[PDB]
């Protein structure tokens, strides 16, 4: 099933329960008809894409706008690729799948994922992994990787699952209630402002709180584990693990249970 | 009626082995040598499950590779009646056996069926420091661990260990010989064969009994009592159960994770110590039963004629 | 004014160890490696008393000259809090891990004022067939044994054995050091400076522990919590009692049937780590406490200074 792009969207689009799930039961005019615009005038299915369908639970939107919310989202079966960019919430609150875009990614990208795998190959927005306005936790599970740089707060209040990002802006890990973030390059000022539980691994680490100590170089048995599981998904941070790291512990602001490594030297 | 084996002869008798429950544990140290001083602390006071809490053994020593650590550990096995007096024994044995050992790491040994709660209950010792990890291993699946801070570092445990359904133990058969120097080479040869199995294990020292485990006895309510027919000092009166060339005998018992294992054991062990029997004075060999309606499995010595 | 000692920083505490039952036994066999074998299951999972039921090590290892046997033997030590649990461990212990171990013979290994029974108890596995025996000893004084008739031949077993009054259990003293792989082989080597004064055990694995007891806990009621003190993952916060240099903390337990010994005992280790100390990167070396009140015995590190 393949959504060709027509062109430029003229207002914010809600791809929700857009699923290939979704889509196979709907026939192919049906599904032409589905309203998914924002604004009153709105916009169906059909005017925003070329809409090729067949009964498969493989997704494939040839063309990306940063303009595409909740793209993914709820996504319980099956794969979506977007060949493009795209907006704010991906996979908001996905159940499990996949879920790849070629493009950057709107801010809130992974927010409430339980389970499953979204990839940006692109860069990804403000408060990636993070919690959106009122939301209980960000990340919840599933696992996010982004190749590109990740901005502000990513990660933020996150519950569960695994961060993979290349770079990382400021605040990461913020309010963090748990999980495993392990972005393979530089790493921007204050991180993990009020973290509870997780564990944040960088190359490069800008300012630190005040509230982070040291703990010196340890070698734990968890590091040995969390590099097998990078080794076996093929991520390009498990290199970061082969060598001696310093450590930190978790904000002592909060309970001060989280962590971060930075290697020795 | 009477059976020969490589000239040895062998009664026609059968093993009567009991349903058991039993779990198995991978404990992985910086170096061998200590993932073995925390194996043999764990197995220790624990030849039987009616007077010891358990029967415990070292079923394999594992190399980097066969582990999921990436440290060189060992697979230990551990059985018992109930599958709550099973996680009781657990418990105390991996909390005070394994957990005080330094630079160990507990994880789960083999796959079953019912859950058995053992970094879950130990993080308690972390007295609220302790965190639990999720993280998927080199098949793919994902499992929790358990970090409880320690004075040498961190005591890592898997969550939940699994429980293998129809674990088998009580499978034993002993040995009739002249002389105890020679007799116990018999056995000693005897229980090299049987460890070697995989999942399969014996509990006693060096895997030898000396004590006859007979059931009932002759005054009140006796529960267990020496086997006076094979009691050498017993010999020429009615009820002696070996030959007039006989001056000690010698039991093998044997535990294991599946039916199959006790039974692939305990022919190692008939074979290789019929082959050099000869030479040592081995009279004969028999296998202990309790009269067939104890014990489920029945391990028949004519079964186990065909070579490994 | 803290003490310094061979250029290692050594921590002006004592040790707080607590007044315990003991016991010992003398092990014999045939072989010298049956004796370790029969020694090594009967001192397995016997780390703690509050947890494992006693707390037991293998002294040394006895020649046929030096056992009443004429067999090579092993000198094993048990520990306890009460003389009726001390009785009650040893007889499970000797019960299921002496007597099963082939060519195995207990005797009294230590003299004390209190009787236990061990030998007259594990008689009545003999089903009535057993004998006592009373015999003259190489010293002059009658002693009485029993001989329970088992399927290798006789388990012959001393009725009593003694019990020494005033054994003490729990001396002291923890090693801080820059890495674990390295401060490892500090604390070998200390053990092994400590095992080697007689009447002295060390009952953790290998000697050493890495889980630091500490009392009470944080939450509800808790008998025993991790030292989040000297825990190496619990630094730069109040409450941490180790230096930024520190990565290890290795805790050494030392138990002993005369209160001199624990303090030799004590001695030996504290002066062979820090010989060797500055090689592997010893930071400090202190010892464990509980404030004074709860242990009879004060092990100062201030009366240990002199060389031995
Ligand atoms: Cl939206
Ligand atoms: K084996
Ligand atoms: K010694």
């Amino acid at each position: 099933s393949t959504l060709r792009l027509r062109g430029d969207l003229p207002e914010r689009v809600d791809l929700l329960n857009i699923t290939p799930l979704a889509l196979s039961g709907l026939s192919e005019t049906e599904a032409g008809k589905l309203a998914i615009g924002t604004s009153r005038r709105g916009l169906t299915l059909g005017d925003v894409f070329e809409i090729r369908l067949d009964g498969s639970d493989s997704l494939v939107i040839e063309g990306g706008s940063a303009r595409l919310d909740r793209v993914g989202a709820a996504l319980s079966q099956g794969s979506i690729r977007v060949e493009g960019d795209v907006g704010q919430r991906l996979g908001e609150g996905m159940a499990a799948g996949t879920l790849t875009v070629t493009g950057s990614a709107g801010p809130y990208a992974g927010t409430g994922a339980t389970g499953g795998t979204i990839t940006i190959e692109g860069d990804a927005g403000d408060h990636a992994g993070g919690a959106v306005y009122a939301a209980k936790a960000g990340l919840d599970g599933a696992t996010l990787v982004i190749k590109g740089a990740a901005g502000d707060h990513l990660g933020d209040r996150m519950r569960r699952g695994m961060i993979l990002a290349g770079s990382a802006g400021a605040f990461a890990a913020s309010r963090m209630i748990a999980g495993t973030i392990v972005v393979s390059g530089a790493l921007g000022d204050h991180p993990g402002y009020g973290m509870r539980r997780g564990t944040l691994i960088a190359g490069s680490h800008g300012t630190l709180l005040p509230t982070f100590v040291e703990t010196g170089t340890p070698d734990l048995v968890f590091v040995r584990l969390l590099a097998q599981s990078l080794k076996h998904l093929g991520a390009a941070q498990a290199n970061l693990l082969s060598g001696t790291l310093r450590r930190y512990s978790g904000d002592l602001a909060t309970l001060g249970k989280g962590e971060l490594f930075v290697p020795a030297h | 009626s009477d059976f020969t084996l490589n000239g040895i002869k062998v009664e026609d008798t059968f093993a009567e082995a009991f349903d058991v429950a039993g779990t198995a544990i991978i404990v992985t140290n910086d170096t061998p040598k200590w993932a073995m001083i925390a194996a043999t602390v764990m197995t220790g006071f624990a030849t039987s499950v009616i007077g010891c809490g358990a029967e415990a053994g070292i079923d394999a020593e594992l190399s980097p590779d066969e582990t999921p650590d990436g440290r060189p550990g060992v697979r230990i096995l551990l059985f018992g009646f109930e599958p709550n007096g099973l996680k009781d024994q657990l418990l105390k044995r991996v909390g005070q056996c394994i957990l005080t050992c330094p630079g160990t790491a507990c994880f789960a040994g083999v796959e079953g069926p019912t859950k058995i709660k053992l970094g879950g209950a130990i993080r308690y010792f972390g007295d609220g420091f302790a965190v639990a990890k999720r993280l998927p291993d080199h098949e793919g699946k994902m499992r929790r661990y358990w970090r409880i801070p320690v004075m040498d570092g961190e005591f890592l445990c898997e969550d939940s260990v699994r429980a293998v359904d129809g674990a088998v133990g009580g499978g034993n058969l002993l040995f009739l010989g002249r002389k105890h120097a020679d007799t116990l080479i018999v056995a000693e040869i005897a229980v090299e064969a049987a460890k070697a199995i995989p999942g399969a294990i014996l509990p006693f020292p060096g895997g030898i009994v000396r004590s006859g485990s007979k059931v009932g006895g002759r005054t009140k309510g006796m529960m267990a009592s020496t086997n006076d027919a094979y009691c050498p000092t017993l010999k020429g009166r009615a009820g002696s159960a070996l030959p007039p060339e006989c001056g000690v005998v010698l039991e093998i018992v044997i535990d294991a994770l599946t039916s199959a294992a006790v039974a692939e054991s305990m022919r190692a062990a008939l074979h290789a110590a019929t082959e050099i029997g000869a030479q040592h004075g081995l009279v004969a060999v028999t296998a202990g039963n309790y009269g067939g309606n104890l014990g489920r499995h029945h391990y028949h010595l004519r079964d186990l004629l065909e070579k490994p």
